[PDB]
């Protein structure tokens, strides 16, 4: 993966391969060990969060003790943060998303520009949100989880991979 | 020569069109919504001022048609089409706002119940008109109007989503974003029409018996019919309830009021000459009516109304028809008056000119010429 | 390079910058966009707390979307995201708005605050774009865009004098 110097990590985060992290990508995975996945690409300016501290104060029996992760094909974009998003294959986190705490993302996940996610809401695979309208289950079959929304992530994944070899080259 | 205007008065929508235009142009919600507006500004807004009015009017005409075509209306003329009950007042003001500030060739009145008949073009016909708040069933024998036989029951779509509203606004079994049951009051009215529209299907007699049943003293109402939520709150409930709406639609519960009501009252001003024509003049038509699957409830309660003791006299056996549309949705008024305005030319003698309008100011209606 | 001359900020992407005169902008920014070919522009304006980034690759037969291009008398505003925007001169972009991909504007091009443009948001000249999408909301006019763009340089070259940095 490209462990860029730039790419500010925090904690145990036992990473996968091919997670490309750009410069200036803020994370942390202290509180919670954050495992990467295979095919992916850390942008700029994104926000990998673990654990939500007693600032928020869970006074509802805090012995966690879980990690997050991650999955293949799930290249989050600029400004999106990342709040313990346990993702899947090909869930690509578009600009400026405003990650949810529990969001169980599963694959063919666009996640759309100033989509705050849903806590506590399992997000089921093959569903593309709309931007002005939050939760739109729009594109039920056109966001197709495998073969159409993936088949289109591993599309962009390919100047993503162009990218890889460039920014591994040019660093 | 040139194309001609072609709009109608409706409190939902009033749709534009030329002469002869052989397909839908373009819808637009009747009321006017406009910058740093919180609630946009309705047309049914009666004994309210003229000034305001006529200047949204003046504005929506304008981007109406500059949006709709960006055609320069002071070249052709203006087929208005009628919605009785309103005030001529209003009418002329919309008349006002016309000539004396955009000054079109000529403009004429018309009645979107000829259009319907236009559709057939045949002489005698029943007027199955369902509007957007009330209903009509004014006949039309040899392509002429049946003056008495006239009535209207103000519950029509806006008074459907009222109905929507109290229903569940009593029962909100939709979830948090954990049920929030009638936590907060307004509605997202787009939504729950959204809700609605997209799920209008008809439901069986049978089953509005059994809806009967549940008023006093509930055969399994799901796999219930009711359309997706949003706003981190959707629900599979009893879509039944839109059932529920067609039974109250029809009430003869110490009311006595339904559609087959009013043809039963055409009948009463129906001479011998009416009776077997209109038998045979089952017109199907309706404007908000959109209704799928009403066939059986609607037909259903006709035959099953024909059987009332006190109207066997007056009806005897009377079979129907089904004088089905071959227009759409609510086109039917639009594109009939549209190909009704084609080639009359010769009518346009008949459409009032602004010309003579200066030197007069009024159309006159039935009052003293 | 008639910008505040002063010790602002820092960026990259040295690929085909241009350092014009009397265009400036603020602090909190930064600029990362050399996905594809460049095209600044003199007189413009922009806010703190904003980043701009091109199209895509470009490099292969696969060029990018329309990246970008600016213009005259422009005026760009704080948090919008300018991402693939080729527009023109006396551009008016809002607060928290943001390019989509593929946006090939023309001159005026009056960015509504809060607005995002959606995949291939070409707008036109003189127009005024808006909502989540890209949706010309309306027009503006080209003599008040340009006298107001000066006014507003001189007004902001008045304040400009403050954080001595
Ligand atoms: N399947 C359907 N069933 C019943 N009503 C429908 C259906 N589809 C659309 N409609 C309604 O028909 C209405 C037409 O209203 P309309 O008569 O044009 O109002 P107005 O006359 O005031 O403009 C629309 O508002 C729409 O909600």
């Amino acid at each position: 993966a490209v462990v860029c110097v730039e790419s500010e990590i925090r904690g145990d985060v036992t990473i996968g391969p091919r997670t490309v992290i750009h410069p200036k990508a803020r994370i942390i995975a202290e509180a919670g060990p954050i495992v990467i996945g295979e095919g992916n690409l850390i942008e700029e300016q994104a926000l990998i969060i673990n654990a939500h501290p007693d600032n928020i104060t869970p006074d509802a029996e805090d012995s966690e003790p879980k990690p997050m992760i991650i999955g293949t094909n799930n290249v989050f974009e600029v400004g999106c943060y990342s709040q313990a998003m346990k993702m899947g294959d090909n869930n690509v986190i578009e600009s400026k998303a405003y990650v949810g705490r529990n969001v169980i993302l599963t694959s063919g996940c666009i996640i759309g520009a100033c989509c705050n996610l849903n806590t506590f809401e399992v997000i089921p695979e093959n569903t593309v949100i709309y931007g002005a309208d939050c939760l739109r289950r729009v594109q039920t079959e056109r966001p197709q989880p495998q073969t159409l929304q993936l088949d289109f992530l591993m599309k962009i994944l390919p100047n993503y991979h162009h990218l890889k070899k460039t920014m591994k080259g040019s660093s | 020569e040139k194309t001609a205007v072609v709009i109608d008065l409706g409190e939902a929508f009033t749709k534009c069109g030329f002469a002869g235009e052989t397909g839908p142009r373009c819808i637009i919600p009747s009321v006017i919504k406009k910058a740093g507006m919180p609630k946009p500004i309705k047309v049914v807004q009666y004994n309210i001022n003229t000034e305001e009015l006529y200047s949204y009017l003046k504005e929506f005409i304008h981007i109406l048609y500059f949006r709709h075509l960006l055609v320069n209306p002071r070249d052709r003329r203006v087929v208005v089409i009628e919605s009785v009950l309103c005030p001529s007042h209003f009418r002329e003001t919309l008349t006002r706002v016309l000539f004396k500030y955009f000054e079109v060739p000529s403009v004429l009145l018309a009645p979107s119940h000829l259009m319907a008949l236009l559709t057939l073009g045949i002489n005698s016909a029943m007027v199955l008109d369902c509007g957007y708040r009330e209903s009509l069933v004014l006949p039309i024998y040899e392509g002429i109007p049946v003056l008495n036989c006239w009535g209207a029951l103000p519950l029509g779509g806006k008074a459907l989503h009222k109905e929507l509203e109290t229903q569940l606004l009593e029962q909100c079994t939709v979830d948090t974003g954990q049920s929030l049951p009638s936590v907060m009051g307004s509605i997202p009215e787009g939504v729950l029409e959204d809700i609605k529209v997209r799920t209008c299907f008809v439901s069986d007699l049978t089953r509005g018996l059994k809806i009967q049943a549940a008023k006093f003293n509930r055969p399994s109402p799901p796999p219930n019919v009711d359309y997706p939520l949003d706003g981190e709150k959707i629900l599979h409930v009893l879509g039944s309830i839109r059932d529920s709406v067609v039974e109250i639609l029809f009430e003869q519960d110490n009311e006595e009021k339904s559609v087959a009501t009013l043809i039963l009252d055409s009948l009463m001003q129906c001479p011998i000459d009416t009776r077997k024509q209109l038998a045979e003049n089952l017109v199907i038509i309706g404007g908000t009516s959109m209704l799928p699957g009403f066939l059986h409830r609607l037909l259903a309660e006709i035959r099953y109304l024909v059987e009332k003791p006190k109207y066997k006299k007056t009806l005897g056996t009377k079979t129907f028809r089904i004088h089905t549309p071959p227009a759409k949705a609510n086109c039917v008024a639009w594109l009939g008056g549209a190909i009704f305005g084609a080639l009359q030319d010769i009518l346009g003698s008949r459409s009032v000119s602004k010309e003579y309008y200066n030197q007069t100011g009024r159309i006159p209606d039935w009052c003293s010429l | 390079s008639g910008n505040k001359v002063s010790r602002q900020s820092v960026l990259c992407g040295s690929q085909n910058i241009v350092l014009n005169g009397k265009t400036i902008v603020m602090n909190d920014c930064i600029i990362r966009g050399d996905l594809a070919n460049v095209r600044v522009g003199r007189h413009c304006v922009v806010k703190s707390r904003s980043v701009i980034r091109p199209p895509f690759k470009k490099f292969s037969k696969g060029v990018a979307f329309f990246p970008l291009h600016i213009g005259d008398h422009v005026f760009i505003e704080e948090d919008c995201v300018v991402n693939a925007a080729q527009i023109g001169s006396y551009v008016h972009v809002g607060k928290n708005c943001v390019i989509g991909r593929r946006c090939v504007l023309k001159d005026c091009c009056k960015i509504l605050d809060n607005t995002v443009l959606p995949p291939e948001t070409v707008v036109p000249p003189f127009t005024v774009f808006s909502g989540c999408p890209g949706l010309f909301s309306g027009e503006l006019p080209e003599c008040t865009q340009e006298l107001m763009i000066d006014v507003t340089k001189s007004y902001y070259q008045k304040f400009l004098p403050l954080t001595q940095v």
